[PDB]
């Protein structure tokens, strides 16, 4: 919409998660957790393919 | 709301036209431009607590913090009105001291 703006990727994260109604504070407590189970996720998925 | 259905950037309105055989839209959009740089932080610690935005993001000119809303610049004062507590605050990685102002405290005196 513009021009490109640069942004840190777990602020970008918080604003996704405030948007599907889970208010924010949810992710800067559990941000560990969060990217173990993607990391696990995105694994997975290479394996399946 | 969907990005990009009707015209590059936010969406205003449209304006339909006639033609030989089809239709005309007249689409008007808004785009930012003259863009700065800033120094941010996630979440301000005070007396131990955690301090969240409500509505915004925290910026800092270098010396003083401010919050402001995303997609514009107007600065204000970090008051205890736009901002929510969480818990204390020594697992959030980004956290930076400051002192948050409160409007009670000098209005009593
Ligand atoms: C960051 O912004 C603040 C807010 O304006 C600045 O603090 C004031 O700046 C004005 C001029 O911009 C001065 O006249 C005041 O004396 C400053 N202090 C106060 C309490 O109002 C601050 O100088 C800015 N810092 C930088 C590096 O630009
Ligand atoms: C932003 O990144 C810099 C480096 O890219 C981080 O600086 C590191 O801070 C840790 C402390 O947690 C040190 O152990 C490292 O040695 C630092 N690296 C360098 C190159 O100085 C900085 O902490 C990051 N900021 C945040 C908020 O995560
Ligand atoms: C923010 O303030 C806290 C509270 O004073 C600082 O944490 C102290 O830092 C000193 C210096 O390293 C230590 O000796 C203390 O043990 C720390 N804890 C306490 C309770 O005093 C902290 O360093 C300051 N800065 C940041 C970036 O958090």
């Amino acid at each position: 919409a513009g021009a490109a703006l640069q942004i840190p990727f777990a602020m970008q994260m918080a604003y996704r998660f405030n948007g599907i109604g889970v208010t924010q504070n949810v992710l800067y407590e559990n941000q560990k957790l969060i990217a173990n189970q993607f990391n696990s996720a995105i694994g997975k998925i290479q394996d399946s393919l | 709301k969907r990005v990009d259905f009707c015209g590059k950037g936010y969406h205003l309105m449209s304006f339909p036209q006639s033609a030989p055989h089809g239709v005309v839209f007249l689409h008007v959009t808004y785009v930012p431009a003259q863009e700065k740089n800033f120094t941010t932080a996630p979440a301000i610690c005070h007396d131990g607590k955690a301090h969240f935005p409500r509505e915004g993001v925290f910026v800092s000119n270098g010396t003083h913090w401010f919050v402001t809303q995303r997609n514009f610049y107007e600065p204000q004062i970090i008051t205890t009105d736009n901002t929510f507590v969480s818990g204390n605050c020594d697992v959030v990685i980004g956290i930076v001291n400051n002192t948050v102002y409160d409007p009670l405290q000098p209005e009593l005196d």
